[PDB]
């Protein structure tokens, strides 16, 4: 199990640069379209912070999970 | 009954869908495949003379174990398969699956409801929409599977078994392989994806001049 | 839009008493309009209209107890939907 | 038996999610997710040869799950059927 | 609804000058620019009912009053745009928070709510209000908080949203991780390379993972906190600073959108003096003090790693000598090279910023109004300045403390719902017997009526308006002012 | 080893955090009873709107139970002087913000229920203070869940 920390930074990078700076281009013209840009835009920002700091903050541990002795055993088994 | 619809071109193209697919399903879905080996350590009494080990259709490998000897004081250690292709087989499978519904479906509508399926050209146009989607799905899943079978040859060979074993590392213990598995069933089934993946590549067309696109 | 406050104006309107009442009902009914306080001076429980408007809130009271038997009653209370305008000729007297 | 609507729209919105979060939970476990450890209700016992015993309690569980999303499920359907009346 | 118009029509023409001045009456008006023609063509078709030959005649007049705070509110943004007016009406024409609450409200809710089966939840009852609103509406009730929540659905339609992304992100579905990638560590390795047996297992009641060894770490998870985290016991040694730095993340983040929205409001009513003090020592402060952590958090998670787990610094205290001027010789070594001297650099500005704002706008002032022309009192000023600038100074620390707020309802979210599960359902999942089917039915009715009340109602209601406040204060005290007046026109809402 | 007395101060956190936040909601529940009493004999129609505050602290007494239970399911026979105290200090910061907490929401309750039977507007703003009142006991919580798994 090698989750590299490049197919989901950049998959989920352009998904939300698309979000965040196509989308304002592509919304319909009309009364809401200054409301519906602002939230396509703070959407993109705040659910790409979001998933960025958790990404990071597991990226690089100092310190591995704790498992009491009874999970370590079933985990060997069944996880890869 | 509309059995020339069926008949026709497009109900053979749609025939061979429904049994290209479940084909396939009873080739991966039911296979189960066994692996002998044999260690004979520095002292005989030891020996690991016959192991045996049997996996399932969906290669969750890294689950499957056996009770390796040690040669040293004629201990065990377990040891587990490598890595997993479940992701590309059981993707394979399912998308099969889908397969052979949709194409009993369309069948049964061909058969029954023919004339409300070609009414305003609106099943013509759901038909191109599951082709193309069927297309593009089949078009990842025979990669995906031939990648995972050939994958799978390599970690359940017994010759990687062996030179990643660490009894090898030993003096005098010396590791040989018995019997290999059965790899007609996974090329039947990558041969019957591509297959598979023809015909539906084959059916867009049919269904474009159906839904008078052409 | 939302983005910022509209601009806003301050306005003077003159307007013929007899035409007056039916001229500020277009403007309630339109509701874009909002009108002040010019005669401060004299509270509002002595400025001109306060017998119509005292005549009104008495139709009010009535209406509100022929309600209240209404609820006392069994009987539904329909709903339609239409908003008609309040007359501004003297119908005060046949709806009183 | 006729009651409240208020009581019958709580029971089957009851239903309805403990139908679907039970049919979740048996399938998880059923599939064995070593998430769910904990609620297995194994010994120190279970531990001597394999997985297989803890495998089999998983599936213990999840067929207890199954029956309490079939009970919900009937529960659910007396609902509707009281709203049906009322 | 006659009778009510009419009250109202001539209570509005009791507003209006009378025949003391004028036989034609005088009417006086806020409106807005767009508008003036309607109203107008208004004014013409009363004068066709009315039949009178001469037209009522509309005149602008250039004004000093004040005029109201009119939003142009929508169906959409009525939730939002009443939540952000709550605590005050925005001036007339300044930078409007709702637009960009809409979002952020239902995001920073969602940090602390996150919970995926909570926000399917949420959602769901937000979605049956959408869809049945025009019959509740039409079926009026006295039911205060009902009617609240019903006007919030929208808002509790995007707090559901949100809380189910962050559901996500958190790994959390009833206290309970998903595991759908699959997690980055791998127990086998220990036993491969690392020193484990079976004699190891049986020894160690906890034992305990290290990902120094080389197969043990796999990579970060693709999406959201790794599932292995959920039944390791260590979970909250991690989830604990994680969700701090995220928090405090996210808080200095919004301050500085905050005070960046500030200089557009100084931008656009022309006050130079306001964006050259004020605005730009803000943000330096602001950006050289907090900014700089956030910084700092980031570029520890890049680059510290588990073999230099050992000399990991802690930003924590690396912050307290950046401010005491406490670099030592001892203990945990820089961070970076240069640190001592950016550190300092950064400390210097941040205390320069201080003087910025305090001594030169009231200097600037007294100089142009009243060496200039020549009631002006230099000493209130220079006071008011010095209170502007203490109240700001001690805002940054004591805000992006309160944004911890959000790791803290967080984490009090996350352990509720783990304790309710381990205290109500693994009652009925931990039975051997078959007969446990049949318990799991009350088990799991008394889960979700507590599920539902404890943590649905009363945790989303407490992180709700939690958001709101951190939205009031420690986002809006940097751009807003809100001493404006509601725009209250002449609109007949008689129709109740 | 260690000592046979280890267990006392683990055990005294989880009695603690149980007792004082119990204390705290109970003054809650019973300022917060006494106000919607008071109002009730004239406005009956805002009871089920003023009984929050009684469900805030019944919230109070939640997270001390909570505590509680990690605590007293945490204590083991070889319980070290470290984990003991860690225990004990967990229990004092809930016990004592519950009882801080539910001291401030029974008051606020009290004086808010009355305020508004009086005021309708002032229920929003009663609200607004009973949830940072809550927040303190939340803050207790927060510090417990620290420091008894440290
Ligand atoms: C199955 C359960 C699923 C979970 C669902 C519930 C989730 C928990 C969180 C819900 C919180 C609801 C409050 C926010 C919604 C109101 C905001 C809004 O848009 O209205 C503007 C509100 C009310 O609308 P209004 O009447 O002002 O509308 C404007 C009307 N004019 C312009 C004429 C004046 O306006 C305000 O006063 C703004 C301040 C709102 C601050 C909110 C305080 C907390 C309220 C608590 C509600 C009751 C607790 C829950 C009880 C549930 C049991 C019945
Ligand atoms: C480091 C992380 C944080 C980063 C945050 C900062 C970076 C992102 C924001 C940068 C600014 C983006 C662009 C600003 C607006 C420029 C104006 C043109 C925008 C556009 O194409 O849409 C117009 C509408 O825009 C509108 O109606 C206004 C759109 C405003 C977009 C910005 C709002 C979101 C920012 C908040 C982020 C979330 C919080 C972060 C925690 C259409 O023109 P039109 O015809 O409508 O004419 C305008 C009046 N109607
Ligand atoms: C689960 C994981 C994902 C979570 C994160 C994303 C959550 C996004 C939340 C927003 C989606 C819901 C929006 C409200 C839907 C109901 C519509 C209400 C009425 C309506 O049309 O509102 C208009 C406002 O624009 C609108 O209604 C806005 C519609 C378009 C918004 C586009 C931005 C969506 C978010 C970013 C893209 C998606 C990212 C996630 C994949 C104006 O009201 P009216 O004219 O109808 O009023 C009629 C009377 N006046
Ligand atoms: C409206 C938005 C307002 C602004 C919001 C953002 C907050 C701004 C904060 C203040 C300005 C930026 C931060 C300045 C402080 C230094 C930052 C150092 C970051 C860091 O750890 O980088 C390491 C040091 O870099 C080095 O080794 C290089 C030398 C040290 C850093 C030099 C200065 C870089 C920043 C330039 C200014 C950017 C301004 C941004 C607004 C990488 O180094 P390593 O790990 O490879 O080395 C290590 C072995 N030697
Ligand atoms: C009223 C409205 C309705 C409400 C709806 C609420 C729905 C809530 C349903 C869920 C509740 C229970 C949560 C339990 C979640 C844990 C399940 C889990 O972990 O899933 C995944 C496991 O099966 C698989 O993972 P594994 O076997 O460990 O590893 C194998 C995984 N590989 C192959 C990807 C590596
Ligand atoms: O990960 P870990 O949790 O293990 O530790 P870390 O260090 O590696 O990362 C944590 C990063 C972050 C620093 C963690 C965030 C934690 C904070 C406790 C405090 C944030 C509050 C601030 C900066 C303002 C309030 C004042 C506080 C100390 C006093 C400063 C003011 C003066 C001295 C005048
Ligand atoms: C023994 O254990 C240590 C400590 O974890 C480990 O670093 C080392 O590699 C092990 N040595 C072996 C397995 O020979």
């Amino acid at each position: 199990t090698a989750h590299s920390f490049a197919l989901p930074v950049i998959i989920f990078t352009t998904f939300w640069g698309l979000i965040g700076i196509a989308g304002p281009w592509f919304v319909p013209k009309g009364p809401n379209r200054g409301v519906i840009i602002t939230m396509l835009v703070a959407t993109a920002v705040c659910c790409y912070l979001f998933w960025l700091i958790a990404i990071l903050a597991q990226l690089n541990p100092l310190f591995g999970p704790q498992l009491k002795n009874e999970t370590i055993w079933y985990v060997r088994f069944l996880w890869e | 009954g509309q059995f020339r619809v069926v008949k026709e071109p497009l109900g053979f193209v749609k025939v061979l869908q429904w049994v290209f697919a479940i084909f396939a399903f009873a080739t991966c879905g039911s296979y189960t495949g066994e692996l002998r080996l044999s260690v004979e350590c520095a002292n005989k009494t030891e020996s690991a003379l016959n192991i045996e080990v049997e996996f399932e259709y969906p290669f969750r490998l890294h689950q499957v174990y056996f009770d390796a000897p040690s040669c040293v004081k004629g201990g065990t250690t377990k040891i587990f398969l490598v890595g997993d292709y479940s992701s590309s087989a059981e993707f394979f499978v399912t998308v099969a699956v889908f397969a052979f519904l949709y194409s009993m479906g369309a069948l049964a509508t061909y058969i029954f409801l023919q004339n409300k399926y070609r009414e305003n050209n609106k099943g013509p146009m759901m038909d191109f929409l599951a082709t193309a989607v069927f297309a593009f799905m089949w078009l990842v899943s025979s990669s995906a599977w031939a990648k995972g079978l050939s994958d799978v040859k390599m970690a359940t060979d017994p010759e990687n078994i062996i030179k990643e074993m660490p009894m090898c590392r030993q003096t005098g213990n010396t590791c040989k392989e018995l019997r290999d598995p059965v790899t007609s069933g996974l090329n039947t089934s990558v041969v019957f994806g591509f297959l598979n993946l023809v015909l539906w590549v084959g059916n867009l067309w049919f269904v474009f001049k159906e839904t008078g696109w052409a | 839009e939302l983005f910022r406050s509209e601009e806003m104006t301050l306005a003077q309107l003159f307007l013929q008493s007899e035409a007056a009442y039916c001229c500020v009902s277009e403007l309630e009914e339109l509701g874009k309009v909002q009108f002040r306080d010019l005669n401060p001076d004299v509270n509002v429980f002595q400025r001109k209209f306060v017998n119509e408007v005292r005549r009104c809130e008495e139709m009010d009271r009535k209406l509100r107890f022929v309600e209240k038997e209404i609820r006392k009653a069994n009987i539904p209370i329909m709903d339609t939907g239409e908003n008609p305008e309040v007359p501004f000729p003297r119908d005060m007297i046949d709806l009183e | 038996l006729c009651c409240g609507p208020k009581l019958a729209a709580c029971g089957i919105v009851l239903s309805a999610w403990g139908v679907i979060m039970l049919i979740m939970l048996g399938i998880f476990f059923n599939v064995h997710s070593a998430v769910l450890i904990e609620d297995v209700p194994f010994t120190e016992k279970d531990f001597e040869n394999g997985p297989q015993n803890i495998y089999n309690l998983y599936e213990q569980v999840s067929y207890n799950c199954f029956i309490a999303a079939g009970l919900y499920l009937l529960l659910g359907g007396f609902s509707f059927c009281q709203v049906r009346l009322n | 609804i006659k009778v009510r118009k009419m009250k109202a029509i001539y209570h509005t023409l009791n507003l209006c000058n009378i025949d003391v001045t004028q036989k034609c009456l005088i009417a006086e008006v806020w409106c807005p620019v767009t508008d003036l023609d309607s109203i107008q063509f208004a004014l013409r078709r009363g004068t066709e009912h009315s039949g009178s030959t001469v037209p009522s005649i509309l005149n602008r007049m250039q004004t000093n009053q004040t005029p109201p705070t009119y939003n142009k509110t929508n169906k959409f943004t009525h939730g939002f745009q009443n939540i952000v007016d709550a605590y005050g009406i925005g001036t007339y024409r300044e930078i409007n928070p709702a637009p960009y609450t809409v979002i952020t409200f239902p995001f920073l809710f969602a940090v602390m709510f996150g919970d995926f089966g909570h926000g399917i939840l949420m959602t769901l009852f937000a979605v049956w209000m959408v869809l049945r609103e025009s019959r509740i509406l039409s079926q009026k009730n006295e039911n205060e908080m009902f009617s609240m929540v019903f006007s919030g659905r929208y808002i509790i339609l995007l707090m559901g949203l949100f809380s189910i992304y962050t559901g996500l992100i958190y790994n959390d579905c009833f206290s309970k991780s998903l595991n759908i990638f699959g997690s980055s560590w791998s127990v086998r390795p220990m036993f491969t390379i690392g020193n484990w047996t079976e004699e190891t297992l049986l020894g160690s009641s906890v034992l305990q993972l290290n990902p120094a060894i080389p197969g043990v770490f796999g990579g970060p998870y693709p999406f959201g906190i790794d599932p292995i985290w959920n039944i390791a016991t260590n979970k909250l040694t991690f989830l604990n600073s994680f969700k701090m730095k995220m928090s405090v993340i996210l808080g200095i983040i919004h301050m500085l959108f905050g005070v960046s929205l500030s200089l557009f409001n100084h931008i656009y009513f022309k006050k130079p003096l306001n964006i050259y003090f004020g605005f730009i020592p803000e943000i330096i402060f602001m950006s050289s003090l907090f900014g700089y952590l956030v910084i700092l958090i980031f570029y520890k998670w890049t680059a510290y790693d588990a073999h230099s787990s050992r000399n990991a610094p802690s930003l924590l205290i690396h912050f307290i000598n950046m401010f005491l001027f406490s670099y030592p010789e001892s203990g945990n070594a820089m961070l970076y090279s240069g640190q001592k001297g950016i550190q300092c650099f950064l400390i210097v500005v941040a205390m320069l910023c201080v003087p910025w704002m305090l001594l030169f706008k009231p200097l600037i002032l007294r100089h142009q109004y009243l060496r200039k022309k020549h009631v002006f009192d230099f000493g209130d000023t220079m006071v008011h300045q010095a209170i502007h600038t203490i109240e700001y100074c001690l805002g940054c620390i004591s805000n992006t403390a309160s944004y911890l707020r959000l790791w803290a309802l967080s984490l009090a979210h996350a352990q509720l719902s783990e304790v309710l599960w381990t205290m109500v359902i693994h009652i009925g999942l931990h039975v051997r017997s078959l007969a446990g089917g049949l318990g799991l039915f009350f088990i799991f009715a008394a889960f979700a009526t507590l599920t539902v009340a404890i943590l649905l109602i009363m945790e989303g209601l407490s992180a709700f308006l939690h958001a709101l406040r951190l939205h009031w204060v420690e986002f809006q005290n940097k751009f807003y002012t809100g001493t404006g007046f509601k725009f209250l026109p002449f609109s007949f809402e008689h129709i109740r | 080893n260690n000592p046979e007395y280890s267990s006392f101060f683990g055990v005294m956190g989880a009695s603690s955090a149980m007792v004082f936040s119990a204390m705290g909601a109970a003054y809650g529940t019973a300022k917060s009873g006494t106000g919607i009493a008071a109002m009730s004999v004239m406005r009956p129609e805002l009871i089920m709107k003023s009984i929050i505050p009684v469900v805030m602290a019944g919230i109070i007494a939640i997270y001390g139970l909570v505590v509680a239970v990690l605590i007293a399911n945490s204590l083991t026979d070889g319980i070290t002087l470290y984990r003991s105290f860690l225990q004990l200090g967990a229990g004092l910061s809930v016990g004592l913000s519950g009882l801080a907490a539910g001291f401030a929401i029974g008051i606020v309750g009290d004086a808010g229920v009355r305020g508004t039977a009086q005021q309708p507007r002032l229920f929003v703003g009663m609200i607004l203070i009973l949830i940072f009142a809550e927040v303190l006991g939340l803050y207790g919580l927060i510090v417990a869940l620290i420091l008894s798994t440290k």
